[PDB]
């Protein structure tokens, strides 16, 4: 008390070129409190090797992670950031739209 | 013109057995300090995190710290009697400092009970936030009176040992912080606005410092639905902005997206859309 839920945005760091290394980023803001579940996804399965920011937080005492990996695309594959939260019925996923991206404002 | 170190901790109590202590160091958005839990140690996330301080003094602040950590951590399970209704709760402090290009520093420490300002230290005393009623006042009253030394030691640490590393940190960092780094852009088709309609993204990424210029154009006209996004974070210190506009069908050949950024200067970034529509 109280209770905010997070909001999840999706991103590449570089242009969507099939075969080509790039970075798969998730921003994961504005939640409390600070006990959460993210997860980027390979075709639903976790990535186990990921990267993420030590827990920061907001002037409004909000918290935020960013997390990323890098990956490779390809036509086939689907990639996406899960999150799970006490203000989340449940679980949250965020498909990675490779065009646009999947961001909240 | 001003320019801040932060200190924050996180503790989260979530049983009278189990609490979990984090915390890390902030030259304004980059870290550049952390707190490893399993040591007890400072992590130095730069080449230049020690800025002018010796390891004497680091090692000085460590033990501090970890102290702090566990003490806190501590009395606050003590004080929480059996409960178990209050449980689990979360605690957040924010201390450190401002440099002020024409002014002195500024030094604060502030802290919040499950989202919400709970008190702060004003120069010599623990205030409580009229927002926060009972709770606040209680805690006060206790750290007023009964840890009246440990508060002399934070307003050295946040007066004085702040604003100290702050200059030598900046001092060691300089030619990282005030780095430029130009970005790159792309484009890509959007969600449809509606029938005969079509929305075309301008994809910004790789740029530092923040402050960026991004316009969609037909030739030197720029495009009334030009629309910005959030300014978001990338890993390794640069950042990321997604620019977008709806366009009647028919109407998308010759247009282009342009950027503006301190790193080009005198040589914009100007990309063509050359379809997917
Ligand atoms: C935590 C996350 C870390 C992240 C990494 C950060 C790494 C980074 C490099 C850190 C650099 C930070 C810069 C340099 C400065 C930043 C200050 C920060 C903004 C303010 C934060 C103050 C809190 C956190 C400490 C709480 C005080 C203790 C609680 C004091 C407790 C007792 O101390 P005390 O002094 O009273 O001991 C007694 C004394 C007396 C006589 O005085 C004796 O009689 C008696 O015997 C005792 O010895
Ligand atoms: C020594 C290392 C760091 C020192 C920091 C000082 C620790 C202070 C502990 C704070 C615990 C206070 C919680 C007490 C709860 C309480 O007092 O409840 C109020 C109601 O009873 C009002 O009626
Ligand atoms: C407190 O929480 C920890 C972490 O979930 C758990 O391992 C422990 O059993 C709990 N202790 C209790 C409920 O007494
Ligand atoms: C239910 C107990 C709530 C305890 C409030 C925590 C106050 C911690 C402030 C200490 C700053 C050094």
């Amino acid at each position: 008390a109280i209770q905010r839920t997070p909001k999840i945005q999706v991103y590449s760091r570089h242009p969507a070129e099939n075969g080509k290394s790039n970075f798969l980023n998730c921003y994961v803001s504005g939640f409390h409190p600070s006990d959460i579940e993210v997860d980027l996804l390979k075709n639903g399965e976790r990535i186990e090797k990921v990267e993420h920011s030590d827990l920061s937080f907001s002037k409004d005492w909000s918290f935020y992670l960013l997390y990323y990996t890098e990956f490779t695309p390809t036509e086939k594959d689907e990639y996406a950031c899960r999150v799970n939260h006490v203000t989340l019925s449940q679980p949250k996923i965020v498909k990675w739209d490779r065009d646009m991206g999947s961001l909240v404002p | 013109e001003h320019v801040s170190f932060h200190v924050i901790q996180i503790f989260s109590f979530v049983n009278q057995s189990w609490a979990r202590g984090q915390g890390s160091g902030w030259l304004d958005e980059l870290q550049t300090h952390g707190w490893d839990s399993e040591s007890g140690t400072i992590i130095f996330l730069h080449q230049w995190s020690k800025g002018q301080f010796s390891n004497e003094e680091l090692s000085d602040l460590e033990l501090l710290f970890r102290f702090y950590l566990f003490g806190l951590t501590r009395e606050i399970q003590d004080h929480a009697s059996q409960d178990y209704s209050k449980y689990p709760f979360e605690v957040q402090v924010k201390a450190g400092c401002e440099l002020h290009s024409g002014g002195s520093p500024e030094g604060f420490f502030q802290v919040a009970f499950n989202g919400l300002d709970l008190l702060s230290f004003q120069q010599t005393t623990w205030v409580p936030s009229p927002g926060c009623g009972s709770l606040a006042q209680s805690v006060c009253h206790l750290l007023n009176h009964q840890y009246e030394g440990v508060t002399e030691t934070v307003y050295n640490l946040i007066r004085s040992t702040c604003p100290r590393f702050l200059l030598g940190l900046l001092d060691a960092g300089k030619m990282y912080v005030h780095r430029q780094v130009r970005p790159e852009a792309w484009l890509s088709s959007g969600p449809s606005p509606g029938p005969g309609r079509l929305q075309l993204v301008c994809h910004v990424s790789g740029f530092y410092p923040k402050p960026v210029w991004v316009m969609w154009m037909r030739g030197e006209q720029e495009q009334q639905g030009t629309q910005l996004g959030d300014i978001l974070p990338n890993a390794n210190g640069t950042w990321y902005l997604r620019a977008t506009l709806d366009v009647a069908d028919g109407e998308a050949a010759g247009l282009s997206c342009r950027v503006k950024h301190s790193s080009l200067e005198g040589q914009d970034i100007i990309l063509y859309w050359r379809g997917s529509l």
